[PDB]
RNA sequence: UGAGCCUUGAUGUGUAGGAUAGGUGGGAGGCUUUGAAGUGUGGACGCCAGUCUGCAUGGAGCCGACCUUGAAAUACCACC
RNA sequence: CUUGAGUCUCGUAGAGGGGGGUAGAAUUCCAGGUGUAGCGGUGAAAUGCGUAGAGAUCUGGAGGAAUACCGGUGGCGAAGGCGGCCCCCUGGACGAAGACUGACGCUCAGGUGCGAAAGCGUGGGGAGCAAACAGGAUUAGAUACCCUGGUAGUCCACGCCGUAAACGAUGUCGACUUGGAGGUUGUGCCCUUGAGGCGUGGCUUCCGGAGCUAACGCGUUAAGUCGACCGCCUGGGGAGUACGGCCGCAAGGUUAAAACUCAAAUGAAUUGACGGGGGCCCGCACAAGCGGUGGAGCAUGUGGUUUAAUUCGAUAACGCGA
RNA sequence: CGCGGGGUGGAGCAGCCGGUAGCUCGUCGGGCUCAUAACCCGAAGGUCGUCGGUUCAAAUCCGGCCCCCGCAACCA
RNA sequence: CGCGGGGUGGAGCAGCCGGUAGCUCGUCGGGCUCAUAACCCGAAGGUCGUCGGUUCAAAUCCGGCCCCCGCAACCA
């Protein structure tokens, strides 16, 4: 595999389950992790704990393609949003950009209904 | 709420400030709201409802402050 | 309780080896008010055990001890539909009680025949990191690593 | 992109162990100025101990039955 | 005659209406790249989608619907309602001065029109959402709430429907009666010496005086003090139902009884009690611990059954009166 | 009369080779429960309609009989 | 009869060189749990159908037999 110095590593924080996905600065991606993945379920994979260590799985796995540089771009609600990207940089990538890539309509489509509990 | 990591900056440092971003756009708050549909006779209540608490919290409580507690 | 905490009360130490530690184990051993017949068998574990391992009785029980001492234990908050195991960490005065009442527990159990030599055997597999006090421990240990998302 | 083949190279951890022993027969010394041991490392394999090999440097020696072992040297060798 | 009512002049603010363009974000799908085992979902699960390569991620395309921020107890409209930006057609409101008309006004049974959402008809459209429906849960059951899907419908055109807690539960028009704090939109003067100072008009939010009110409350935007016109009520149920008429493609609307039946039914406020309302606090209430009961044998009391009688009582009763 | 289903624990639905002998509601038992329809634990109820035989496994495969079904055909 | 797959822990799917001897649900113990399941930890169950041999590694490569598959061909 080509070695790749500098990416992006986006990560996809929802209420239920984190993923952290590696990929190059075009769009490829290298490696991707999950809370779901990194052996928790329910309860357990929707806590910031959870995406902390999925994102540290997720590192691991980008290990051979020798990556230094890392922009985040952090998708949705979660918990997993600044542990997430805490972990990453423990892990050890220079940070270099952090980018919110939430998807906000400007008024468009109808949600669905409000639940009664 | 883009931002970069300035030369010689502190990573804890720049998480804070990419989180008073965050919180300055308004975007969670934004998502939250948009998570479900709201009819709009209940957005309706909702803000004259706010509106009418606020208006309550402005003048009723300035009035109770004039008078001493003990 | 809700109103106030209190002191805890005064514990005079052991006649023999002049311990804090020791008495309470002593203590904890005992059952129906017998102290002396308790604390007789303690000495005997003591003895038995200082004989097997070396060292003096107090620093082999000592370090008996810490074998089984828990850095975490678990409590149940269960805030939500389903019960949520969350770990704590537990207090120096706690943690050494505990693995006293675990070491105990263990000797209870034991299916050698005196009671003293049953303690110095439990004491004497803390010491190498076997039996059952041990297991406990790792057992404690495993539930909150299992539910160390919750913090 | 799949896949054969004349050919010349590599590849092979039961534990005894110089340590990554496939087996048979002919055998006691093969290689060394169409350049030997030691050093620098480019690319491969890997049971992390090492093994084969490119180019540079070096210029006069490394490896044998060995002590062990159900089987002995990749001292040269042909058959696969 | 000009004070009501209207016309003309110049401005002003506006999601007022109709028509036609367009923009950007986001969802969905399609095609392709990267990539690898999960995704999704919940209180927890499962159905569901995934190694036939999903989810994630990037590129390109399609199409529909709605318009983040601005945005406000802000604005406009008779009400219903109206929200990206641009243009075309178009209705009303307000102010400034003048000039004109000269009571031309107010209200309105029948009548006529406009009238949310759903619904209907014909023809288009269809991303998202979603009655119905299906499956998965939950449950004693769950024809629900929750989850995964999902069709009418929502969108457009032209017709119909004519109702809503269509509410300020408050008809319209006019006059008069103490105050304060704002918002919005004009406009006159003033050294705008500055975001200001002093007025004067329109619409509007809150508080409160007199008065009014069953009280709650209303209070110059009256539910006060009066006048003009209209609409409507006459105990609760039966019933806004039946019959008949009129209207409607239908759904149904509208008009609208009676028998029979009860002595109530209601409104506001009051004291309690209660709440799977909220705040503060306590108790071996839980938590933290130690020892029991429930199994055994016996003691003992009770229930029951039996008895000639198994004395009567207790049932925070049951080693209780004893 | 002939031909396809088969015959059970108070009723019902019981895993192609005969060795598995049930599950639902029901009744009792006891605490939950402010109250139960509860959740949960355990307990009494058979013949496998019947008469026989192939075989140690038989109700469980076959020969006949009694019924319940279903059949479709008939009727001077 | 001839020819391609191979034959296992209660069933099933087990990493080209023979030295690795499993994973799922299952049963029991415990941990947590209101519950149940999910979840965590650990524990009993082999022959590798079989008979042999190349070799210290063999079920793991080969010679035969018993079956399960699959084959496609045949039948006076």
């Amino acid at each position: 595999r080509k070695q790749v110095s500098d990416g992006v590593a986006h990560i996809h924080a929802s209420f239920n389950n984190t993923i952290v996905t590696i990929t190059d600065r075009q769009g490829n991606a290298l490696g991707w992790a999950t809370a779901g993945g990194s052996g928790f379920r329910g309860s357990r994979k929707s806590t910031p704990f959870a995406a902390q260590v999925a994102a540290e799985r997720c590192a691991d796995a980008v290990k051979e393609y020798g990556i230094k540089n890392l922009e985040v771009m952090v998708k949705g609600p979660g918990p997993g949003r600044e542990s997430t990207i805490r972990a990453l940089n423990a892990a050890g990538f220079r940070i270099t950009n952090i980018t919110d890539v939430t998807p906000i309509p400007h008024n468009g489509c109808r949600p669905p209904k409000k639940r009664r509990v | 709420p883009v931002i970069k990591v300035r030369e010689n900056e502190p990573f804890d440092v720049a998480l804070r400030r990419f989180k008073r971003s965050c919180e300055k756009a308004g975007v969670l708050a934004e998502v939250r709201r948009r998570e479900f549909y709201e009819k709009p006779t209940t957005e309706r209540k909702r803000a004259k409802a706010s509106a009418v608490k606020r208006h309550a919290k402005k003048l009723a409580r300035e009035n109770a402050r004039r008078t001493r507690l003990y | 309780p809700r109103r106030r905490v209190i002191g805890q009360r005064k514990i005079l130490p052991d006649p023999k080896f002049g311990s804090e530690l020791l008495a309470k184990f002593v203590n904890i051993l005992m059952v129906d008010g017998k102290k002396s017949t308790a604390e007789s068998i303690v000495y005997s574990a003591l003895e038995t055990l200082a004989q097997r391992s070396g060292k003096s009785e107090l620093e082999a029980f000592e370090v008996a001890l810490e074998n089984v001492r828990p850095t975490v234990e678990v409590k149940s908050r269960r805030v939500g539909g389903s019960t949520y195991q969350v770990p704590v960490e537990v207090r120096p005065v706690r943690r050494n009680a505990l693995a006293m009442r675990w070491i105990v527990e263990a000797a209870r159990k034991r299916g050698d025949k005196s009671m003293a030599l049953r303690l110095a055997n439990e004491l004497s597999d803390a010491a190498e990191n076997k039996g059952t006090a041990v297991k406990k421990r790792e057992d404690v240990h495993r539930m909150a690593e299992a539910n160390k998302a919750f913090a």
